[PDB]
Parts: C-alpha cells; structure tokens; sequence
C-alpha cells in the first residue's frame, strides 16, 4: 500500500474479461456466415464484410456468443456478438464441442 | 391502414 | 361468402404506415431534392421494399396531354445478374416505352434519352446487389451525366458488393438504416395490425402481455414475420370457426417458424 | 405363371396412408389458403417425396374445354445444380407446355405467364437444395410476385442451403418434421403393410415381438427401411417356395442392413 | 384403404 | 420561390480554383507541349475529372471560318467495356463529326483523320479502365503515330489493368497522383466552400474549430464528401428557414457516412 507510485485506476471488468477472451482469426463468407470450431454464428453487421478475415474472441466456458473485431485503418473495432444460430438460449462449453 | 396492395396498382398502372 | 370472402382478403396484402416508412420518405424527399444519391440497408423483412413502394406511390407519375408521362421516381426491382441491357429494359419499360432490339449502345442512348424529358429525379433499385458489377458503372454514369439521386436498397449483401468497388462506395456512402420493431414501437405496431388489417368480427387482444410475449418471441421484431404470423393464425381461425385469433392457434402457429 | 406376377407386383410401388401424409397434407392445404411459402424438412427415407406426390396427386390438374389446364399444385424435382433455366423448364414442362429456344429472359416471362392462366397456387420443389444458389431468387420472385406458396423439401441439406442467404431463409422459416416412426404407431405401421403391400397368400404375423423386434432394430423406424425389407423378404420367400415371410429369411434380410 | 401408385399416376391422367 | 432558387443552384455543381486543380493544368502543359503520354491516378472522389474536365474548358475548340475547328483537347469518358469502335465513336463525335456506320477500319480511318486536321494535341481518356484490353491497342497506336499525349485517368483499379501489359504500362509510366487534402489545405478548402460555394445569407464559420472537426472525420479530406455533406446541410438549414448551416444540421448530415 506503501509502494505504490500511485494507486490503480479502477479497471473495467467488462475490458479485463473483453482482453482474457482468447481469440481466432476467420473470413466472414458468403451470407455472412463465419464457422468456428464446427458451428456457424452470425450477427447484425456481418454480411457486410464477407470475403476478409476479422478477429473474433471467444470464451471457452461460453461459445454462443462470440465477440468480432474488424482490423481497419490498422486498427481493432468491434463489429457485434455473432451468435450461434439455434444455440442463442443456454450456454455451450468448448470441450464437449 | 394506408391501401390495398393490388389496387394500388390498379390505381398507378 | 364470408368465409372464402375473409381468407380471400386476409391471405391479401396490405401497408400500414408506420414510422420507418415515414422517416425513409422524409430523408428520400431530401435526397430528391438534393439530387443526391444514397443506399437504404436492413435485414431482410425488415419493410424496405414495401416503403420504396409506397414512395413512388406517393410520387405518381404527372400526366401531361400528348406528352411522355412525368415521373419523378423511377422503382426497379432488377432480376439476378442484371446486365447492363437489363437494366435500361427495366428502366425504359417503366416510363411506359416499349425497347426496340438493339444494342448495348441504342439501349443506353434510348434509356438517357427518356430520362431527360420524363423528368426522372429519382432512381431507387430494389435489391442492388443483384447488379452485375459492370452494371454499376452505367448506374454510376446515370447518376452523375443526369441530376439523378440513386437509392440502391438491399441487405448487408449489398454493402459486400458496394465495397468491392470503391467508385461505388463512395457515390453510395450516405445511408439509411432499416431496424428491427422493440418496445413500445413494436406494441403499438401489433396494436395497429389487430386494428386495421386483421379486421376480424371479434377483438383479438393481442397486445395483451402473455399474447404479446407469442409475438414478440417468434417475430423477433420483424414486420415481415409479425404480417405472415398474424394472417395465417386468422386464416386458420376463421377456418376452424374461431371468431378471433386465440392463443392455442397463435401459439400453434408460432411454433413453426 | 404364379411366380412371376406376384414378384412383378412386389418390387413396385404402393402408397399408404400414414397419419404422417395425413398431417403434412393438412398443412399444405393451410398453407395453400395462405398461399405461404414454407419448407418441408426431415431425415432421408422419412417419406416426404412420397406424401408430397400423394398430395399432387389429390390436387390434379384440371381440363376446360380448348383452355390451359388450371393446376393447383406443380410438384418438380429439380436434377443436380438445377440453374434458372433449368428450373423454368421444369415448371413450364410440367404444365403442358414446350420450351422453345430462348434466353433465360424469354424462359422467365413464359414460365411467369404460364404459371398465372394454369392458375397455380402452390409450387413443390422437391430437393430444393440442387437449386444453385442463384436460382433461389427467381423462386424467391415467383413466391414474391404472385402469389404461389413455394414449398422447398430436403433434408438438413436445405437448411445447410437456406441459411447461406437471409433472404432465402427469412421467407422459407415456416417448417414441418417429418418424424422417424416409433412405438405403437410403429407396429401399427408394420402391421399395414403384410395385409395392404404384400399381401402373400398366407399371414406372416410380422407384428410378433420375435419379428417386430428384429423390423426395429433393422429399420430404426424409418419407414422406407421398413418397405423395402418386407417387400424383398417376400421376395426372397416366394422364391424359395414359402407362402408367407418366415423369420429365418427375415433374418436373413435384416442382417444385410 | 391402400393408395397404389400406378392407381393414382393413372388417374391423374 | 427564393426557397426554391436557392435549392435549384446549392443541389447543382460548380469548379472551385483549388491547388490541387492548378497543380495539374500546369502539368498537364507541360505534357502536351512533349506530347508526352502519361496517367492521372487517385482515390475516388478526390476531383480528378472535375480537374481534367476543367482543363478542356481551359483549351476549348478554337473556331476558323469554314474549317473543321482546331481542338487542342479531346476529353473522352469510355462506357463500360469500350471497344475500339465505341472509341472511335466517343473520339469521332467530340469532334463534332458523325460516324457512319462502317468496320472497324473504317472507323479507325475516320478518326485518324479527325484527329489530324483538327490538330489534337492531347486525348484525356477518363475512366481509361473501362477500356477492353482490345482497345488499348489502338489507344497506344494513336500515341505513337500521331503526334498525342493520351492522359489515362482513374484510380488503382487503372494501375492494375496497366500492370497486365508491359506494352502499355511502359508507355504510361508517368503519373500524377491526386490525394486527400489535410492540415491548412483541408482549412482554406472549407473557408473558401463557404465563401464561393454555399453563399448563404449568414455566415456559417464552418472552419471553427467544433465545425473542422466533424467535417475532418466525415470527409476524411475527399472533396467529393466535402462538397456533398455541404450542399445537403445547406438544403437542410434552408429548408427549416433558417439562413445558416447549423452545427447541429451539419452533425445530422455527418453521421450518414
Ligand atoms: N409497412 C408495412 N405494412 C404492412 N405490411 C408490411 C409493411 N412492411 C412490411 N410488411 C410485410 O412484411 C413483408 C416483408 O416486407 P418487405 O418485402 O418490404 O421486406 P424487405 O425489407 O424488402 O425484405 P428483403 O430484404 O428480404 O427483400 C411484406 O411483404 C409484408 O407482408
Ligand atoms: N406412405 C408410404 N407408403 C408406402 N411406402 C412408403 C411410404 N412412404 C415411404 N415409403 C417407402 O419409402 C421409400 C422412401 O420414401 P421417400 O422417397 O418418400 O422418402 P424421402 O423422405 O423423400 O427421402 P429422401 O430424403 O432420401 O429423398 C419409398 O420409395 C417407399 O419404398
Ligand atoms: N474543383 C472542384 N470544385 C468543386 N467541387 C469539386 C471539385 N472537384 C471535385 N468536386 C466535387 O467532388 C465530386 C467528385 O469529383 P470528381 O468527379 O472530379 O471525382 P473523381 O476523382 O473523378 O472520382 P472517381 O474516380 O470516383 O470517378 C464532384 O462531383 C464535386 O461535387
Ligand atoms: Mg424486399
Ligand atoms: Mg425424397
Ligand atoms: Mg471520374
């Protein structure tokens, strides 16, 4: 408590767990369908950038909801939540997929 | 409501 | 009879005016004005056609005694892989020519030629996506050799198409959204189909919160899936003797989709 | 000669009532009123050709004297990667027309022309996923511009296909499953088809738990398993000599599944 | 009762 | 209505006397006096055939009593997959000959003609990408025979067609490059809008500080998104009576992008 230059900023749990998501680049394809780990997901913008790799993050207690990223002027921006078609209900561990 | 569909294009040609 | 009479009418069309049609004519209307050309994207079912429709609706053609008739909105619904030559067919068949077999070259001469002098101030293509790629740049040249605001109107698939070429992409920028129906918009929406296009002899109480709840549920908020649910439900209803939508046939027919 | 014309009849066709017809023809004649385009779905061998046929069949063509016949229902199976022609051949031809040689333009407006004047209210695909994918916006269009219900049939094949395009997939949500069978419905299926298919001089008590066990376990209760196994079993036991299905060549045909 | 399938291809005829 | 009159001028379009504009006439000089062949390459909107359009203007056709006119500048747009006649046409017909209807060699004859005896010095070819890889042929043909710098204008899209023939990408090294304007430029550009452009009945100080930063965020320095955003929010405050651009009015306008 002593030692501290200063004391931290209180950080935003949502931006902590946003950078532990581990992530996977995949190309949106044609209908705006992206695959991962054999499921299909899609989200409101997706279609949009068919045909190009995005970074999407994901978190392996919790599949159904992948979070997407674009890379443009080189740099990151969040596009949706792609959901897993059917899937948007209860969740999906990775291990049994 | 604001018309029938059909008779729109009845009434536009 | 009644029963044929309701199920005639009811498998029918209607619109409604709702307030995603009227903002899409009152940023249209400026766009016409500004001669500006534009996109219009949304999901699909979301009503983007059926508000174009109601545009040019609006904006009927101007008779004039011997002259060609003055329209200032020209709607055309392209077919898949639209060339060029389909494209000025579609154009000019709309201003109520006739083509003549020819060239590339006479149906484009021809199609800027009755442009000019019907007056034409707005071009909206219906499911732009569709064009082929080469037919953008005669849609580009319409919409910089006349004074002619261009709509494309599509989903997201169109946005794929348009950033595929950027001469498109930057003509086109300006947009409007089409969004799903939530809150209190989408109540007062079903309100408004119970109202004034189911029409039936009883009161369906549909906006009533556990029938609401069917509706909100397998519509998701689209107008396109809220119309289909709610005739067919009817349709079944007034089959089955039903008086009304009631919520086993509502729940029943919700469980398809 | 006995042997011949009782085998000749075994290795055909026949269909047979199953409340699984039944309930799919209940809901293309609503969807028919409605005029709604919806999907038919189910595992391979479920029996959706033969109750979409059945269905065709109860809605026949109908002549008028020096008319075009007025046909409620076209039923098409498109061949593999069924182009836009390829489907407007198929619609046109089924109503009594010929093709002439044309462009897939001249294929369109006569198949759009013959489609109204016959009257159709309802379009079958049956394997609607061999549609390429550029052809599912002509049949979005005929669903679109008149009102035909378009019924796509497949199996999760098709929804491999639809989902691939949110305009597809947005207007063909509507579903049926078809089932596999199971329990009582089961043996009472197996018990239609010794007296209503085979019909061999002498019973052949499939229905026992001895026999029902093994047609179980070697059908899964999918029901074209179940027809095939019987119609070869008896087969094989006329040629042997045998009035009736014994167990051993039931056996002996389970064994090859 | 049974539906043949040479029956009703004949009498769709 | 002056509402009306002032709609009418503020949705047409006018030439500014940007730098960017005077950079290339004074190249452009200097490319005609060696008759040296070259290209024009930018981003899309970045003004390019404003430029070369007012560069035609610039050195319009000189009249002498009785003959052909003396053209300096020729200034062509092909149409989308420009062949060599379509070429010969566009050349032919700025010239204000006819073509009449013959070969390819006879119009190839024609043009060359034409193009002597009016004296062309240069042929700006905007668009040049629309051109068949048949044409370019020609193109070259014509800047080597006859004494003409040809000016290729597009964007990366013309440099990618170039690179597929050392022929003609060894020919049309020299380039000019348009770009984005930034920093004081994109400041002057916007003061000077305000002055010779909008010129509405109260100032609008659109190079303050809360005003440069959205309109540096929506353009990104284009001149074409500049010139469009301000036009319409010019339209826009007219419309609500009001005689200024608003802040907010122009916000409305930016968020479209
Ligand atoms: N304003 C409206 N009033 C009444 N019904 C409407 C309205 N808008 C949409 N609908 C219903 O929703 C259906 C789908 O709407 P529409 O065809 O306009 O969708 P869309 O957005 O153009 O779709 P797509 O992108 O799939 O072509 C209509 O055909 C009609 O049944
Ligand atoms: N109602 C029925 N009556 C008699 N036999 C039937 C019936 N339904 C199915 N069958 C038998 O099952 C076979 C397969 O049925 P059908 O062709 O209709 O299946 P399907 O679900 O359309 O299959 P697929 O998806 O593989 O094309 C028939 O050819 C026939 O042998
Ligand atoms: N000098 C200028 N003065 C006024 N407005 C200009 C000028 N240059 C460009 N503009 C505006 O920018 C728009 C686009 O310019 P222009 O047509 O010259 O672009 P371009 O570079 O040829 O584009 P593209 O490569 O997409 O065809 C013009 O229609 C006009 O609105
Ligand atoms: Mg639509
Ligand atoms: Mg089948
Ligand atoms: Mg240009």
């Amino acid at each position: 408590e002593a030692g501290l230059p200063t004391v931290p900023v209180p950080i935003p749990e949502r931006d902590l767990d946003i950078c532990l998501m581990k992530q996977s680049r995949r190309t949106v394809q044609r209908g705006g369908c992206l695959q991962f780990q054999n499921l299909m997901y899609r989200g409101e913008y997706l279609a949009g950038y068919a045909g190009e790799t995005v970074n999407l993050r994901f978190d392996p207690r919790d599949i159904t909801t992948i979070l997407v990223y674009r890379q443009e002027n080189n740099q990151e921006v969040f596009l949706t939540r792609a959901h897993a078609q059917g899937l948007e209900t209860e969740q999906l561990a990775l291990d049994e997929a | 409501e604001v018309w029938d569909y059909e008779q729109l294009r009845e009434e536009y040609g | 009879e009644w029963l044929q009479a309701e199920i005639a009418r009811l498998k029918g069309k209607s619109i409604v005016p709702l307030q995603q049609v009227k903002t899409l004519h009152d940023w249209l209307d400026g766009k016409r004005k500004a001669r500006k050309s534009c996109r219009v994207v949304g999901e699909s079912r979301t009503g983007k056609t059926v508000a174009c429709d109601a545009y040019r609706y609006r904006h009927k053609p101007q008779q004039e005694a011997g002259r060609p008739p003055t329209v200032p909105v020209v709607y055309i619904r392209p077919h898949q892989k639209c060339g060029p030559k389909d494209l000025f067919k579609k154009i000019t068949e709309y201003l109520k020519y006739r083509v003549t077999k020819g060239t590339v070259s006479d149906f484009r001469d021809r199609t800027i030629e009755v442009l000019k002098g019907c007056g034409v101030e707005m071009l909206i293509i219906d499911e732009a996506d569709r064009l082929k790629p080469e037919t953008f740049a005669d849609v580009r040249d319409i919409a910089e050799d006349l004074g002619i605001a261009v709509v494309l109107v599509g989903t997201d698939r169109l946005d794929a198409v348009i950033k595929r070429d950027e001469q498109v992409l930057e003509r086109f920028r300006a947009h409007l959204r089409f969004g799903k129906l939530s809150g209190e918009d989408f109540k007062n929406t079903v309100e408004m189909w119970e109202q004034m296009v189911l029409k039936l002899p009883v009161s369906s109480n549909l906006k009533s919160k556990e029938m609401l709840r069917i509706l909100t549920s397998a519509t998701e908020g689209y107008i396109g899936r809220l119309d289909e649910i709610l005739r067919e439900a009817a349709i079944r209803s007034l089959s089955r003797g039903l008086k009304k939508i009631d919520k086993a046939v509502l729940q029943e027919v919700a469980k398809e989709y």
